[PDB]
């Protein structure tokens, strides 16, 4: 019945003025990539910064069972664009957004999926 | 310069063959900073550095490449520098890292504890190493060949590298091996590689290109260490960031180089030809298990 709530911890850390986890791993990349959110090599567009996925992962970064079955990883292994304007924190970034399953951008910021 | 516009500079051919006298590393541009790009950290800096220099030679690059790399967590508690061994690599390439402390990496597999305690059914094509403990940088004692891990590197090479296979492994003035100097004899070619990025420290990777299992030359280790050191020490090197900028060609090609299974009465001097050249590695290609011992203690009463 009891599960500690990473995710929640650190939205209201974050909303009580806590500083963001640092030391992501920002990888040197072209900036010419596709923007996609999650890839297998870096991709960052001009608008964003590519990193290292686990460093990037609330889990991982925490030592604590990933919130999943089987455990399993979305980020470890791979690399995440993130928008410049919000690379001071790629783990709250990565925890409150959503990637778009039909174009791999992030929903809202790249994914025009909903466009007319 | 032009150097300046490298990855960084290797040891040339010339001061290799000298005779010198080991002295003490003075540095005139010891205390230079290289301006890093935004938000960019040293080690990803120096290991990206590291691969543009390796993209210059012969490696093998097999289809299910395997690469290992000890020492890879900082004292953040991440790998950067598996995180840019994984971008450099190709897609699929299996990585397996390893560290005294507990870290979070995007290797394959990663193995916590001490590097004697790593053990490999298999062979690599790639080992990577940036092991150091800094308490060797004490001035105040004479700077001799150091054993620790660099034993086990030396055992790690002989028994688990592929006939073909290539490493880069973390040396400085004080944290060296003579034997480790004297088994780069047994490649194809060797050189120790300073990052632009880092070039205010006595810090190289000795690189060893194309393994052959054998002795090509015979190399005193103590002395080629004084080699190294005389190098630096008469070579200032100017920091310098500038091909942290062009990333544009950075991955390794994927050569599709060609893996047999041989045994050593089949080793002739055509397929030393080609171990030489980077076109053949020489290995199982089972799966890869790896593992770490574990000492079991009980301390109640
Ligand atoms: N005997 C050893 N086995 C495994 N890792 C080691 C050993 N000695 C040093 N290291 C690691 O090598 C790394 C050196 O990185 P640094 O100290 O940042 O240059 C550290 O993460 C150490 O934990
Ligand atoms: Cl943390
Ligand atoms: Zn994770
Ligand atoms: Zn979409």
């Amino acid at each position: 019945a009891f599960a500690v709530d990473a995710a929640k911890a650190y939205k209201d850390y974050l909303a009580s003025g806590g500083q963001p986890i640092t030391n992501c791993v920002k990888m040197l990349c072209t900036h010419t990539g596709t923007g996609q959110a999650i890839t297998v090599t870096p991709e960052a567009n001009m608008d964003q910064e590519s990193f290292g996925g686990a460093s990037c992962c609330l889990y991982c970064r925490c030592h604590i069972d990933h919130p999943n079955p089987k455990g399993f990883c979305d980020l470890k292994g791979k690399y995440v664009q993130i928008p410049t304007t919000c690379a001071n924190d790629p783990v709250g970034f990565t925890l409150k957004n959503t990637v778009c399953t039909v174009c791999g951008m992030w929903k809202g910021y790249g994914c025009s999926c909903d466009q007319l | 310069s032009s150097q300046a516009w490298q990855p960084g500079v290797a040891m040339p051919n010339l001061y290799k063959m000298q005779r010198m006298l080991l002295e003490k590393c003075d540095l005139q541009n010891y205390g230079d900073s290289a301006t890093l790009p935004k938000g960019i950290m040293m080690n990803v800096a120096k290991y990206t550095q590291l691969c543009q220099y390796l993209n210059t030679l012969t490696l093998a690059v097999p289809y299910n490449m395997r690469v290992i790399h000890f020492g890879a967590g900082s004292d953040k508690g991440v790998a950067p520098g598996t995180a840019v061994l994984r971008q450099w690599l190709p897609t699929g390439t299996l990585l397996v890292d390893s560290d005294l402390n507990d870290f979070v990496s995007d290797a394959d597999s990663t193995l916590i504890g001490d590097c004697a305690t790593v053990h490999t059914a298999n062979k690599w094509d790639l080992i990577i190493s940036d092991m150091y403990d800094p308490k060797t940088k004490n001035v105040t004692k004479e700077n001799d060949s150091k054993e620790g891990f660099f034993t086990y590197i030396c055992g790690f090479i002989q028994q688990k590298l592929a006939l073909g296979g290539s490493v880069a492994i973390k040396i400085t003035e004080h944290s060296w091996n003579a034997d480790l100097y004297k088994l780069m004899g047994h490649f194809a070619w060797w050189t120790a590689f300073v990052t632009n990025v880092n070039a205010s420290s006595s810090e190289a990777f000795l690189i060893g290109c194309n393994y052959l299992g054998k002795p090509r030359e015979q190399i005193d280790g103590y002395v080629m260490h004084a080699n190294y050191i005389f190098w630096r020490n008469t070579n200032p090197i100017q920091l310098s960031s500038y091909s942290l900028f062009d990333m544009s060609k950075f991955p390794l090609k994927l050569r599709g180089t060609a893996v047999m299974s041989l045994k050593e009465g089949q080793i002739n001097d055509m397929i030393l030809s080609l171990l030489s050249k980077g076109r053949l590695i020489i290995r199982e290609n089972n799966r890869v298990v790896i593992s770490s011992d574990v000492l079991v203690n009980n301390e109640n009463l």
